[PDB]
């Protein structure tokens, strides 16, 4: 039970992500592996070709990627020519975070219930004591690309990308647009609805007790 | 499965779509819901006015899979009006319970089926406090938007979902999770009494 | 003496000594060698006590992963239930499910345990069926009801709690640490370790002149200064608390209702007068924190920074931008703005 | 081939059946409501049986159907074909002469901790409950006949079967 | 109930030969360590090394420890097992009294090599066509961040250093030199290189070839 | 079934202990493994002396060369043989318990299992070889047909139209066909 | 012999293990020397912790890595919930048996359990878990004990 | 100098509680069976197989009767020979539970049918066991 | 968006390179120099290595095309795609201000008699020597220091690589270039 | 594929079965089929192939019409090398970097002593025949060929050029 595809429906009823690429909308899902960056940085560049004014638009479903190929897709979306805007919807994992970072500052989106996260680097030494210095040295040149990354889209300190990286770090749109990875949450018809770590963050400052917690999930069973 | 049956089902599938029909069947993995909110979005493109439904036939799903669908629903314009036929069991029926208020249907013969997240925590003992609060994060959300959608208390939807707790149609009515029973009329069997 | 050789191991040494040893997952097995060991045990004299050590995971690995059934603990449990010579059952380590009940089974006063081991309860759990009919998946179920009803049954005459408390508490893996299990009822006592070994060990680190100087007091003072200043913390957020409560009250003075009519009239007759229940129905009181200290000064601290307010009075028309189509909402006398 | 027949409102419920397979078969029933109305639908069944919420899936979106449902056996008809075979308009059930249709109690599973069981067996008798005054509606028994007959394994010829209640016409007659 | 207490040879040769072929071999105070250093060769040695130390009356009878072993590294390159198998052996070979011979039968590579060198001076022994090899220690993979793998860095430095200080004071060389040539890269030795480099001292004693033995005849 | 039982004045092994009276358990399909042990217990037992052999059989099948290499020696031996039937004899099992003791010692417990069935096997190849083999299978369908009549006394020609197929017999079906004797009671 | 030496080399083991032979080593009346050969995983780590304060001898080649307990766990919310948390008591636990052992405070202890944690030799006694250095003196009278 | 079997055993193939039956019967000094935990089909039989007045169950013991299994394979009338041994073996545990409760064979027949399920004072009642520990 | 791409004198070489890539990218190049010999081609690399052989396959068809084949390596180029995006025209190498480039030796390995072990490490010394001559051509270094940088197992941005004479030009001017 | 099908282009790529040698005959055979006269090229990239195979490939390109002349792209190994070596006079191309490799046939055996002698003599039927080709296509005579072929024989192309597999090289 694979997938079924509708077509749009045209003269030509073509499959329905050919039309929306042709609309100007890349839909990034799963691991971004080598296929996933080159696909992305083709479908990037041939919209350029097409129209190098009007805005592409990135919806970003993805568990992580490959940390070369997310800095391959990030380098070609921050050297096009038009607006790119990208939207983060279900998770973001870590390297696809930085993805939603790289659209353009004020076009950067996330749906209210996604789940974006930052952690560092993580790889693996093994071998000879000069497999694992290259290992350190490698894992040290993708964290200080990284954090240069995430200071460059988000304006944090050094420090402040160290206390929000050291570990598996998950965020709401919340946190992500205090931080400011994130420009504007997508809501529903109205939705306003604060999430558990919003409702900690209450109590952290007094805001709400045990005995008037307010109108919030109950986060007394912690 | 048979490729023809793929065929056939795709061509149906197409057909349905066409008539402004999405489906949500099997477990909703990332690659469904990437596919789904594609149709929604391309749905939205066409007429922003006409109702969508939405046809929920699904045993399970991803947490985060289930999320976007649920807010592409309701972030788009048109109407996504939830029907479910078959099953709609963890995700497919949080799908079925967010659905257009007033128009989320199902057949008389369906079963809901809403508990809580499934998962798995690995690790060192902080890793393991990460995961947790990931997963319970994922469980207070879910409940919270089901207490919004049934008009129940988020105690109740607390202690009703805290094991598998399936449901007929009737029951989900009475319940608050779906609005009205799809079935056109039968004859009366008269009984000689 | 040389006619009884040295024991040629281990398990035949502690044995020996009337020391049944159960270290291993309930299997058939293990199962049958612990019916044979206490039997035997009878056999050499039904006076004479047991002394039964439990470092065991139940019947089933702590992963989950099923091993024996709900029935090798019944065996055990029953078997024990049969031998009458008393029982210590001392608890190593770790305790679950089965292994639980082994502990709670001993002889009441003698059950105890290491000061760290861990006693778990949780409900059982068998192996898929395997997609059987319905009547099977029915008998199937019977089946392992009237088994967890035995465990829950010899849970009862273990601990000494109702079917129905150990039943709710058992839905969830229920972990109990010594002191735990002692006030639940698994256990009456807690090996506490030597006397002479601690006071030694004390006497030691004070002599040799390794507690005072080799890092330790920069830290330990660390340690103090960390605790005071988190406990400070505390002591502020709950201060904002409550100034936000008093800014709710002082905010909420001014209101004219007639709904504290009706909550004086559904109240009892006996409550006509304000009568709280001794129940969690709990008010605590705030506005009585007239705690008029003079000894807990203010250190030297400069709070004349803060800026000079426009100092607004609140007896004004103008409102916020908002919106409300009640029109219930009347000025009040203080609150022309309402 | 199948898309032909298709054209011409047919349903081959064939195969077991499966989540998939009933989305299909779903599908094109609500493919072939929507393109006309009045116009009967053709479901041919050859299939040992499915999941039972497939079955009651595919039953529903038969009982939907403004247009009256024939129903054909072709071999087998075994669990789910059987119950979906009776589930077509009264009058219009058929079945090949030499075809083999057996009626049989849910199947269902359980696993897990013994709540997980519980509920596992509490839906399973609801399936079964369901499915018996369902069988006996169409089939104009008494719900004990039907629990007596489902209890084990029955198998019967479109002749035992059309004394019993399940199918119509036989096609080649006797 | 007795202190049975385990009597050596000069009072046990009216007990007769043991059994087996390794109770022989203890008896004679050789410890054959024929397999890579796993954990059970580690207890397996220690517990030989605790007897063999427990009741000797002069404790000056050497101990001989014959290697067929290439350490604590599969014969792919990869590390089979870590180098605190190695130092729980060494530690425990140290804890005796009896000088400590040491011969290679046919490998003696990496860990081995080094334990090899590591016997008395003057009486190491190699067949004459063992192989010898040195080569880097090697840890076994494992994930995390930067900080993870720059404590196995350090892991490993400690136990490169380790080794070099051994083959140092076996070798007679300097330190940091013994750490380059050897430790660096994985290296080969036959005998006469070996025995050129200080690893190891002499043939076994008695090695006499079959047509030298006719030509002598 | 392992505890080693006593003996005349040490522990032994059980079977150990039932083979030193000259009875010979066997409990386990007849593979090429089992038929050799057995094989060898029964030459060394005639070895010992010459008394007679019991043997118990629980046999619920086998291959048919090891059963007819056991029958074989069996027949080899200088003591006579008899054969009782705890639990089940099934296939060559059933073979076997007509290969001990024409003369009246075949026994079976009440509620013993007996079942005769034609040799199986497979083999391919060539075609030449496929005749080779045929051929032989055909030979030993006709050998073990043969013992199995002048065993029972059952008819030739009928014991290879009843043995094509499984053939199932309870006690009294087994005494009344002639494949056993007696059948063992409380006494 | 009125004193039980126990000779520790292990690379791992499940932490429970660990506080088991560490209760039963505080436990018993004898007193006890553990000699820590090579290595001292988190299980060694309190086994060598666990020995009479002021025989917990440590060779010069000696490494002792502690880290905090690390589980696995799957099942529903709920499930994973009640684990971590009982994860997280036996964190504490093995925190103040190092802290007992090497009166270090329990924050320090925790601190260092954050990440897995290699102390040598003389790391391992400055830090408190073993005393002294094994020279070969020290079971040369062990062996003489073990024989007298 | 009595057989004191000790029993509990969760399942097991019937044809080998049979067997074991019928090794009880075989000795004549009589045989107690001290059923424990549960004693399913294969060892139901042999708990119903010690002497009658020394059979005992103890009071967390379940007792599991049900039919014999099996798989059969090949042609048809292959199929039907073998159907026919499933059946004979059916009817004799029947017989065995007839000859020790003292119960219509028929209605014996008839509680094989599906999995059954006894306590232990339903184990007493019905003759499998005779006394409670 | 392939298509369109290839339209505009585009070809893509991503992922790990193989026999059956090789023979696709060198039949491209070949289209895209008979259809037209005047207007460039730009190749854009992000390939974690590949085979030796089909490396040197897709090396010889970029040098035989008349028309000049530019590079563009984005997020990594290891060890074979390193040596095809300095294989690129001289003065038209460009890279992303934030790729990796890595440059290293092959693997390898042979069996059974150990004639053939001897012909392979002829063959991988061969590797060695073929690879390395090409690099200090275009890199313009000492043969000697290539040969001792190509052992090494090392990433570099693309501010190192374009001191060391590999690429040309980075494509952001240096201004997103992160050590 | 197509896409170099249609310019008369054969990919003899990757090690060669009978699967790919009827994929290639069909191919070859088709090509003639459409012109007996303009030129068929075919690229060469392979470790190796059944013997058989190769064969069959060898007899089409021998037999059809038009001129299979063979280009080496990346590696030709004793069995895509002879197959290399048989292309058109004048017509077999390198290029520059590509390797070229001969050595003698493979294959395994089972069965009586009679029938793995057979096997073993229908092999060196494969060898003679083999080096009787490469004579004809070389220019060498049989004792240089047969001691090439008889231990792995990696080559450039400009020795091939010289030692006959080859004509010329793409440099141009």
């Amino acid at each position: 039970p694979d997938i079924q595809i509708g077509h749009g429906e045209d003269a030509i009823e073509m499959d329905l992500y050919r039309y929306l690429l042709s609309n100007r909308i890349i839909f990034i899902g799963g691991y971004i592996n080598d296929k996933m960056a080159t696909q992305i940085v083709g479908s990037l560049m041939a919209l350029e070709a097409v129209d190098e004014n009007e805005d592409i638009r990135i919806y970003i479903n993805s568990p992580g990627g490959q940390p070369y190929s997310v800095l391959g897709v990030v380098d070609a979306m921050q050297s096009i020519k038009p607006d790119v805007q990208t939207v983060a919807l279900g998770a973001c994992y870590s390297y696809a975070s930085l993805v939603v970072a790289a659209g353009t500052k004020g076009k950067r989106y996330a749906m209210k219930n996604t789940r974006l996260m930052m952690t560092q680097p993580m790889g693996g030494s093994q071998g000879d004591i000069y497999q694992i210095k290259a290992t350190v040295e490698e894992l040290n040149a993708l964290y200080q690309i990284f954090s240069r990354y995430y200071m460059k889209f988000t304006g944090m300190n050094q420090d402040q990308i160290e206390q929000a990286t050291c570990r598996d770090h998950f965020m709401t749109p919340e946190q992500a647009k205090l931080e400011g990875l994130i420009d504007e949450i997508i809501r529903g018809k109205g939705d306003y609805t604060v999430p558990p770590a919003i409702v900690r963050q209450f109590r952290e400052v007094g805001l709400v007790d045990d005995l008037t917690p307010g109108p919030f999930l109950k986060v007394d069973c912690n | 499965p048979n490729p023809l049956v793929i065929e056939r089902f795709q061509g149906v599938v197409s057909q349905l779509f066409q008539q402004r029909i999405v489906r949500l069947g099997g477990a909703v993995d990332d690659d469904m819901a990437n596919l789904l909110v594609a149709q929604l979005l391309y749905l939205d493109s066409v007429d922003n006015k006409r109702d969508i439904t939405m046809y929920v036939n699904s045993p399970g799903g991803s947490v985060t899979a289930g999320m976007a669908v649920f807010d592409t629903m309701r972030h788009i314009r048109p109407d996504v009006s939830t029907c479910c036929i078959g099953l709609a069991a963890s995700m497919g029926a949080f799908i079925l319970a967010s659905g257009q208020a007033g128009k989320r249907y199902s057949l008389p013969n369906s079963r809901i089926m809403i508990h809580q997240p499934l998962g798995g925590a690995q690790g060192q003992a902080t890793d393991i406090e990460i995961q947790a609060n990931e997963i319970l994060h994922h469980k207070l959300t879910l409940n919270g938007y089901l207490a919004q959608f049934t008009g129940q208390s988020m105690e109740t939807i607390t202690k009703d979902t805290d094991r598998d707790f399936f449901m007929s149609p009737q029951e989900a009515i009475e319940y608050g999770l779906v609005d009205a029973i799809i079935s056109k009329p039968q004859m009366l069997q008269s009984r000689e009494v | 003496d040389r006619r009884k050789p040295p024991p040629p191991d281990l398990p035949s040494l502690l044995f020996d000594q009337r020391i049944v040893y159960l270290g291993m997952p309930l299997v058939p097995a293990v199962t049958e060698l612990m019916v044979a060991e206490l039997l035997y045990l009878e056999k050499q004299g039904a006076t004479l006590p047991i002394e039964m050590l439990i470092n065991s995971s139940g019947t089933t690995r702590q992963d989950g992963e099923i091993l024996s059934f709900d029935s090798e603990g019944v065996a055990l449990t029953s078997t024990m239930g049969f031998i009458k010579n008393p029982i210590s059952t001392v608890n190593m380590g770790l305790a679950v499910g089965w292994s639980c009940v082994v502990l709670s089974f001993g002889r009441k006063g003698w059950r105890k345990s290491l000061p760290h081991s861990l006693a778990m309860i949780q409900q059982p759990r068998v192996p898929p069926t395997g997609q059987r009919q319905a009547i099977e998946v029915h008998i199937k179920w019977r089946e392992v009801l009237d088994y967890k009803r035995e465990l829950l049954r010899m849970f009862s005459l273990g601990t000494g709690l109702p079917v129905d408390k150990l039943d709710a508490d058992m839905q969830r893996p229920l972990y109990m640490r010594p002191q735990d299990a002692l006030e639940y009822g698994i256990i009456d006592e807690i090996i506490e370790p030597n006397e002479d070994k601690a006071e030694k060990a004390a006497q030691y680190w004070i002599r040799s002149g390794r507690a005072e100087s080799e890092g330790r007091l920069e830290q330990w003072q660390e340690y103090l200064s960390l605790q005071e200043e988190y406990a400070l913390k505390d002591s502020f957020r709950k201060v904002m608390t409550q100034d936000l409560r008093a800014a709710y009250r002082d905010t909420s003075s001014k209101l004219l209702k007639n709904s504290s009519r009706n909550m004086e009239q559904v109240q009892e007759f006996k409550e006509r007068l304000p009568d709280d229940m001794l129940t969690e129905n709990d008010e605590v009181r705030l506005p009585f924190s007239r705690d008029g200290v003079k000894l807990a000064i203010l250190n030297a601290e400069c709070y004349a920074e803060r800026n000079i307010a426009r100092q607004v009075a609140a007896n004004k028309v103008s409102v916020p931008d908002k919106w409300r189509a009640a029109y219930a909402a009347r000025p009040a006398p203080a609150a022309p703005a309402a | 081939p199948f898309g032909l027949l298709l054209r011409q409102r047919i349903v081959f419920l064939g195969g077991e059946v499966e989540d998939f397979g009933a989305d299909a078969i779903i599908s094109q029933l609500l493919l072939l409501d929507s393109q006309d109305p009045t116009k009967d639908i053709k479901i041919f069944i050859n299939s040992p049986g499915g999941s039972v919420t497939a079955g009651m899936g595919i039953y529903d979106a038969m009982m939907l159907c403004r247009a009256d449902v024939n129903t054909y056996c072709f071999g087998l008809a075994a669990s789910m074909g059987a119950f979906l075979l009776g589930a077509g308009k009264r009058g219009k059930r058929n079945s090949m002469p030499n075809s083999r249709i057996m009626i049989h109690q849910p199947l269902g599973g359980a696993s897990g901790q013994a709540v997980d069981i519980e509920i596992q067996a509490k839906e399973i008798m609801y399936h079964k409950a369901n499915l018996n005054r369902i069988m006996a509606d169409y089939c104009q028994q008494p719900l004990s006949k039907i629990e007596e007959d489902t209890d084990r394994d029955r198998y019967m010829s479109p002749l035992e079967a059309k004394e019993y209640g399940l199918i119509d016409h036989i096609i080649g007659g006797e | 109930y007795p202190e049975g207490r385990p009597l050596f040879l000069p009072e046990a040769e009216r007990f007769g030969n043991p059994p087996d072929l390794p109770s022989l071999l203890l008896q004679q105070r050789v410890i054959y360590i024929s397999m890579p250093f796993l954990p059970s060769v580690t207890e397996l040695v220690v517990a030989q090394c605790y007897y063999l130390d427990f009741d000797d009356r002069n404790r000056q009878r050497p101990i001989y420890v014959y290697l067929n072993s290439t350490g604590c590294i599969n014969d792919k390159g990869q590390a089979i097992s870590a180098d605190n198998e190695f130092y729980a052996i060494w530690a425990a070979l140290g804890f005796t009294r009896a000088p400590l011979y040491t011969g290679v039968t046919w490998k003696a590579q990496n860990q081995a090599a080094v334990l090899l060198s590591a016997g008395q001076k003057g009486h190491r022994y190699s067949f004459p066509h063992a192989k010898i090899s040195t080569a880097p220690p090697v840890m076994n993979r494992v994930f995390g961040q930067a900080v993870d793998a720059q404590l196995q860095a350090n892991e490993l430095d400690y136990a490169t250093k380790y080794y070099a200080a051994i083959l140092a004071r076996s070798t007679g060389k300097d330190l940091e030199t013994c750490q380059k040539q050897y430790l660096s890269r994985k290296r080969y030795f036959s005998v006469k290189e070996a025995y050129e480099e200080g690893l190891v001292d002499k043939l076994v004693p008695g090695f006499m070839l079959n047509r030298f033995r006719k030509m002598q005849k | 079934c392992r505890p080693p039982g006593q003996r005349q004045s040490e522990w032994v092994d059980l079977w150990e202990a039932y083979t030193y009276q000259k009875v010979v358990f066997i409990k386990e399909a007849i593979t090429e493994d089992v038929a050799n042990n057995m094989i060898a217990l029964t030459l060394y037992l005639d070895s010992l002396d010459q008394k007679r052999i019991y043997y118990w059989l629980n046999v619920p099948g086998g291959d048919v060369v090891p059963t007819l290499a056991l029958y074989d020696t069996m027949q080899y031996v200088r003591s006579k043989t008899a054969t009782v039937c705890y639990g089940l004899c099934l296939g060559m099992g059933g073979f076997l318990l007509t290969a001990g003791g024409e003369k009246g010692y075949r026994f079976a417990m009440p509620h013993s299992i007996l079942m005769m069935h034609h040799p199986s096997g497979a083999s391919r190849g060539q075609a030449s070889e496929m005749h080779i083999e045929s051929r032989e299978l055909v030979r030993m369908r006709d050998y073990l047909s043969l013992l199995t009549s002048n065993a029972t006394g059952q008819p030739y020609d009928r014991v290879i139209r009843e043995l094509s197929r499984n053939k199932w017999m309870d006690p009294k079906q087994a005494i009344e066909y002639g494949m056993i004797d007696k059948v063992l009671t409380t006494p | 012999s009125k004193k039980v030496f126990m000779i520790i080399n292990s690379f791992g083991g499940s932490v429970g293990n660990g506080i088991t032979v560490h209760d039963a080593l505080q436990f018993i009346k004898a007193g006890s020397l553990t000699l820590a050969l090579g290595v001292a995983a988190s299980a060694a780590s309190l086994a060598l912790a666990g020995g009479t304060i002021g025989e917990r001898y440590v060779t010069e080649g000696c490494h002792t890595m502690i880290h905090q307990p690390e589980g696995g766990l799957n099942g529903q919310a709920s499930d994973i919930w009640i684990d971590s948390q009982e994860i997280m008591k036996i964190r504490l636990d093995v925190a103040e048996i190092y802290s007992l052992s090497t009166y270090r405070p329990r924050h320090k202890i925790l601190r260092d359990l954050d990440r897995d944690f290699y102390l040598t030799a003389m790391e391992t006694i400055y830090y408190g878990l073993a005393d002294e250095i094994a020279t070969n003196e020290v079971m040369h009278s062990i062996v003489e004990m073990t024989n007298q």
